[PDB]
């Protein structure tokens, strides 16, 4: 049936439950490196927002500390055109967002995102994806990927080597088969806190449709935006199935 | 347990092989100690209130009555029998009422001074009063209207009006609203009509109705006169004094004084198994239809189903014809056949054409509104020989036949969840058709059923007790919002006013009291009620109440539960679960106390899957169920579905009526509670219930072409884009036409959306003032737009899910075009001091015009 | 100091529903023997309120003046303003600004005996130290058709 994301719909109400289980990725503090610090309240609701299959994304903009450069607190997630799919999202380019409020001096961090298959390192729609949005522009940008799934959500942050920058810029596409060439050593572990004593908040488009899904003719992924701090919308919200409510 | 009833003399039983029949003779007339009250003595304006009766005077009963009615200001009790004439007793009441304003010397008739109520049980028979009432008093220039059936604010109005017409249910509303009070000032007759409903369970409006028209008068100090009309049945005493009619006042009149008096008849079918114990009656009524038409006289059967009038009127048709066919075609096949045959084609649609054809009709509701019209007045005009009705020609319509058939007496209570006997007014409703009172020189009334039940109804051509405890948390709690009680001494106070009190004094048993000799007029009886009740309430915080200290107090949520007529227990589900969903919502509405009766009826269903299926907004719930039918009947209405059915049309009626005020109450609710998300959605089926549509408002003028609106629908510009152009010209290349383009422009450019703009002041750490400047620049509308247009401005946070200030802003002609400022301060909460967030929202909807929703956002 | 809150009020000056409490505070004010004064933010808001007060008295045990109304004439015939004369008899007095100092003294005298129970007074004239034992501030709200709108008081 076409009504496959009825079920997933549904499903989504109660996206919220699975963040009574929030598991983050550790290792070894090293103080020689950067630790990326994500207020909790970005990330309850960026997964309140979020398919149960279709993988959702954003940008990470935030900055240092005085106390320690090395502490990059992620203040805002800037949720931007795009097109998600099972294992993989399209995503359009990196937001002009200078032109805002409060904008000063945030550094792009870089992206964070769903997905449905739980890994230790960063997979190859990932790379691919990785290496398209930042490989010629800031690249030490990181990932980090939340494998949700019923029951939890667990985090987990990666830097991506320039081997698999370069292998990814090799494969301007990815199909289900082909899997060449890949690396998990691609990625390496980045230091990710998760905090709730600080708060971030949303940038989202001005159209305030994130989710071009159904729309997917109207989706520029090369496409000139305009964006505005503000509340972001649910995965299947109306907003985002124009087309739904022309069959009524 | 066994309560014989006496039958009066000269009655008798015969035994019949399918049912024993029992038989009450016309009684004989009465002592003649007066005069019928020629027309021409009344004083002169009043005569043209009479015009052409037949008789050009009142018949005995209304002669009688006349003195303490006309010339008298007491208060009244008429017990009558069924068929004696209500109308122009009313009408007596009524004159008397109108002369204390006029002068008699002055041609001028004071309008303002006198409000006059008439209550009466159904819409059918509310609506026909109505007509009845304007014809009559229209010389006098008063207006009659039907006291408005669907919407509350509307009602402040409808005091243009002199006499209203309601149901007892919407002159409760009516005057249970506390800014109505003014107005029941003004109310100096109050007629209430079948006061013996009193013994239905919808009886207690009627307790409630009264015991507030005297009781909670308080300061204003002058209660209007009360005149109840009755059918003669035991108790009638206790009535009077429940309407404190004095001697003077009350009457009771034999079946000697029955205008067109009435002969009855009872086949007590005795056969046990269905199969023949349904052919029995079949037969039974086949014999009494035949009797009756060979006497030249017409006859109406009721039956309990819809389906049953066309089945019943079918066997008849057959059974007519297994035989001889030729009684009741036509009163002559020259005179009658071309103008019956000319008739029953042109409207007649079912089945029911090859019945009329037949001279034999049916009437029910979801049938054609035409359809069922042509039954009512080629039956009226001799054509038909026999009309088959389901119960509510009883209450609607002025139909009256010689003969009236009950079969069967067998009704499904879907509140009992089971089958059962009709109830005694039902009966008695029923028997006021037989009988043309003009005409016939005499009327007959048959029931048929089961022989166990004969001595029942013989009884009823019935007892009466209260069921107030039943509905005692929700009527509690709506005094406790109404403020009148605060301590749980009032509460007591309060349910001596009740029938359930007068009524348990006098059989404590019954209503199980624990002991009335310690209790005296049990005061520790009601005050036990009261507690548990309070209870109950405070647990599902409609109240709050504390025992020991013993203060009741009225919360928002119990405020609701009043005010829009919920069950208690359906607000405590509502607090609850209030992630609530679309589709969910749709079934909520459709679980409102004020559709509980809603059923779908065996024949409209495979019409009703049709849009079941078709439905936008999912619907979890069967065809079987109540609940869908009232979904998929709005879901309708805001697609405006078109129905054939008349029954069915009715019913969505009903819901368009009061989908507004309900959704509405579940705004509000939401609201209150912070949901962000329900409470935005919940905003949108308001409109879309305003507006009736899911649509470019250029469909919302009545004034504009049918195809111009369709182009711009399609074309996808956004609303609002056509909005902005200021030139006529330009207007004009977007539509595409010219001449349309003209006409557009004026419409289109009154239509305006608001400016908002908002900065912040903290006057404190915790409380921050916001400044608001506010205008919108429209066309003026005397038509479009009425006296003023209602919006709605939230303060709400970022999330969007909570709202922290409302206010409505109500804009007019004067208002629009000019900037104003508002102003107001919100409490922060502690979370929100110590960081502040980024921004909060401020918007402002329209009440009444789609998608002129404006906000926008306010950083910190 | 004991404050009370009122639902969609901002909207107006005071609803009926306040007036109410102004009232039952100052029957409690007159059963205690202790005297009230209540504060309106107008003129007509005194006379509309003393019209209200009039009527609630009557329909109440508690209509005196707790004084013999022969007495009450002399004085109310100096009549400068006829609008004070009506409510003064009833035991209620009204301190606007602009008033004749007649007016002004004879009211303020008959408060000071004891004659009349409750004053009412202008927001203006509340600048005139007329001392108490209860105070009544009967909304909290003025209208400017300046910018349209209800203002709240300020501190």
């Amino acid at each position: 049936s076409k009504n496959e994301w009825r079920k997933s719909a549904i499903a989504n109400t109660l996206l919220y439950l699975r963040l009574k289980n929030i598991y983050v990725s550790a290792d070894d503090f090293v103080e020689e490196q950067n630790v990326y610090v994500l207020p909790k309240n970005l990330l309850k609701k960026f997964i309140e927002i979020s398919d149960v299959k279709i993988q959702v994304a954003a940008f990470i903009y935030g900055m240092s500390a005085k106390d320690h450069p090395k502490v990059k607190e992620i203040k805002t997630v800037v949720l931007v055109p795009q097109l998600g799919h099972v294992g993989s999202v399209q995503i359009s380019n990196i937001p002009d967002i200078g032109d805002l409020p409060d904008t000063e001096g945030l550094e792009l961090l870089g992206w964070i995102h769903t997905q449905t298959e739980e890994l230790k390192f960063m997979a190859a729609s990932e790379v691919a994806t990785h290496s398209k949005l930042f490989a010629d522009k800031k690249r030490d940008c990181i990932d980090i990927s939340i494998f949700s799934t019923p029951g939890s959500v667990s985090l987990s942050a990666y830097n991506l080597t320039d081997e698999g920058y370069q292998w990814g810029e090799e494969n301007k596409d990815i199909m289900n088969v082909l899997s060449e060439g890949f690396e998990p050593t691609f990625s390496t572990h980045a230091q990710l806190l998760l905090s709730d004593r600080i708060t971030g908040n949303f940038i989202i488009p001005s159209g305030n449709v994130w989710n071009y899904t159904f729309m997917g003719t109207a989706f520029n992924q090369e496409g000139d935006y305009n964006f505005k701090y503000g509340i972001p919308l649910e995965f299947y919200n109306e907003m985002h199935r124009p087309v739904h409510f022309l069959q009524f | 347990t066994v309560t014989k009833v006496s039958l009066p003399e000269g009655s008798f039983k015969r035994v019949k092989p399918q049912y024993d029949e029992i038989h009450i003779p016309a009684p004989s007339k009465p002592v003649i100690d007066y005069e019928l009250k020629e027309i021409t003595s009344l004083p002169d304006w009043c005569q043209e209130a009479f015009p052409s009766s037949e008789t050009t005077s009142l018949n005995p009963i209304q002669s009688k009555v006349f003195h303490a009615a006309f010339e008298g200001d007491s208060n009244m009790l008429i017990c009558a029998p069924t068929g004696s004439g209500k109308t122009n007793i009313a009408l007596l009441t009524v004159l008397k009422a109108l002369s204390h304003h006029y002068n008699p010397k002055t041609k001028k008739l004071n309008l303002s001074a006198f409000k006059i109520v008439y209550i009466a049980p159904l819409k059918a028979l509310v609506q026909e009063q109505v007509r009845e009432f304007q014809r009559r008093l229209a010389f006098l220039g008063i207006k009659v209207a039907e006291l408005t059936g669907d919407s509350r604010l509307s009602r402040k109005q409808i005091d243009e009006t002199q006499v209203l017409v309601s149901t007892p249910e919407k002159w409760d509303i009516t005057t249970r609203n506390s800014n109505n009070l003014a107005i029941v000032e003004l109310v100096r007759l109050l007629i209430i009509d079948e006061i013996h409903l009193l013994h239905d369970d919808r009886g207690p409006v009627l307790e409630s109705i009264v015991a507030r028209t005297f009781w909670a008068s308080k300061y204003g100090q002058e209660y209007p006169r009360i005149i109840g009309l009755s059918a003669t049945l035991p108790n009638y005493e206790d009535v009077g004094r429940f309407l404190r009619v004095p001697k003077e006042g009350l009457f009771y009149f034999d079946s000697s004084f029955r205008p067109c008096p009435l002969s009855q008849q009872f086949c007590g079918i005795k056969e046990r198994n269905s199969l023949k114990k349904l052919k029995a009656m079949n037969d039974a009524c086949y014999e009494k239809v035949l009797e009756s038409i060979n006497e030249g006289n017409q006859i109406i059967v009721f039956v309990h189903s819809r389906k049953e009038t066309s089945r019943t009127a079918t066997w008849l048709k057959n059974k007519f014809a297994e035989e001889n066919i030729t009684h009741k075609l036509t009163k002559n096949d020259a005179g009658s056949k071309q103008i019956l045959k000319t008739e029953a084609a042109n409207v007649l649609d079912p089945s029911l054409r090859k019945l009329i054809e037949s001279g034999i009709g049916t009437h029910h509701a979801g049938l054609t509104r035409s359809d069922r019209s042509l039954s009512e007045d080629l039956f009226a005009d001799g054509l038909l020989q026999v009309l088959v009705c389901t119960a509510t020609l009883a209450w609607g319509v002025n139909l009256p036949a010689h003969t009236v058939i009950i079969k069967g007496t067998d009704v499904y209570s879907p509140e009992k969840g089971s089958w059962e006997q009709l109830s005694p007014q039902d009966v008695l409703q029923m028997l006021g058709r037989a009988g043309r009172p003009r005409y016939d020189t005499f009327g007959e009334g048959i029931i048929i059923t089961d022989q166990s039940n004969v001595q029942y109804y013989l009884s009823v051509l019935l007892p009466i007790e209260s069921q107030f405890v039943s509905k005692l948390v929700d009527n509690l709690n709506a005094e406790v919002v109404a403020g009148n009680i605060k301590c749980r001494n009032d509460a007591v106070n309060w349910l001596a006013y009740t029938y359930l009190y007068v009524r348990m004094l006098a059989s404590p048993m019954l209503y199980k009291v624990p002991d009335i000799s310690s209790d005296g007029q049990l005061k520790k009886f009601r005050e036990s009620l009261v507690h548990s009740a309070l209870c109950i309430l405070k647990e599902q915080e409609l109240v709050l109440y504390d025992a020991e200290n013993d203060v009741i107090e009225a919360t928002d949520l119990g405020n609701i539960a009043s005010s829009f007529y919920i069950n208690h227990a359906s607000m405590d589900v509502y607090n609850r679960e209030l992630h609530t969903t679309q589709i969910d919502l749709f079934r909520i509405f459709s679980m409102s106390e004020e559709f509980k009766y809603v059923s779908v009826r065996y024949e409209e269903k495979r019409e009703l899957k049709q849009l079941l299926e078709k439905a936008p907004i999912p619907i979890r719930e069967d065809i079987d169920d109540p609940l869908a039918k009232v979904n998929v009947l709005l879901q309708s209405y805001f697609s405006q579905l078109k129905f054939e059915g008349f029954a069915l049309n009715s019913d969505i009626v009903f819901i368009h009526q009061n989908a507004g005020r309900l959704l509405r109450a579940m705004f509000e609710i939401c609201l209150k509670r912070g949901w962000g998300h329900p409470t935005r959605m919940l905003l949108n089926l308001c409109k879309s219930a305003t507006t009736k549509m899911w649509n470019c408002p250029l469909r919302q003028f009545k004034t504009c072409p049918v195809e111009v609106i369709k182009r711009l629908e399609a074309s996808t510009v956004p609303w609002g884009d056509y909005l902005q152009l200021e030139t006529p010209a330009e207007v004009g290349r977007a539509i595409r036409s010219e001449k349309y383009g003209k006409q557009v422009y004026d419409l289109l450019k009154r239509f305006p959306k608001m400016s908002v703009t908002c900065n912040a002041q903290p006057i404190t750490r915790s409380v921050m003032r916001f400044n608001i400047e506010i205008i919108a620049d429209w066309i003026w509308d005397m038509n479009v737009h009425g006296s003023l247009e209602p919006f709605l401005l939230m303060l709400e946070d970022t999330d969007g899910d909570s709202i922290l200030y409302y206010d409505v802003l109500f804009i007019t002609p004067d208002i629009v075009g000019h900037e104003f400022t508002l102003s107001f301060t919100y409490e922060l909460k502690q979370h929100n001091q110590n960081n502040l967030p980024p921004n909060f929202f401020l918007t402002l909807i329209s009440e009444n015009w789609w998608h002129s929703e404006f906000e926008i956002p306010v950083s910190f | 100091i004991n404050i009370q809150s009122f639902k969609d009020v901002e909207h107006i000056s005071f609803n009926f529903s306040m007036l109410q409490m102004a009232f039952e505070a100052s029957a409690a004010a007159a059963g205690n023997r202790n005297s009230s004064s209540v504060f309106l933010p107008s003129r007509k808001d005194c006379m509309e309120v003393a019209s209200a007060f009039m009527k609630f008295s009557k329909a109440i045990e508690w209509d005196m003046l707790n004084v013999e109304e022969e007495q009450i004439v002399p004085y109310i015939e100096k009549l400068t303003d006829g609008h004070l004369r009506a409510p003064l008899k009833h035991g209620v007095g009204i301190l606007y600004k602009g008033m004749a100092s007649n007016d002004e003294r004879i009211v303020k005298r008959l408060y000071e005996y004891g004659a009349v129970s409750v004053l009412l007074i202008s927001k203006d004239c509340s600048a005139f130290a007329c001392k108490t034992d209860e105070v009544i501030i009967l909304g909290t709200n003025l209208y400017d058709g300046a910018e349209h709108k209800y203002m709240p008081y300020t501190i």
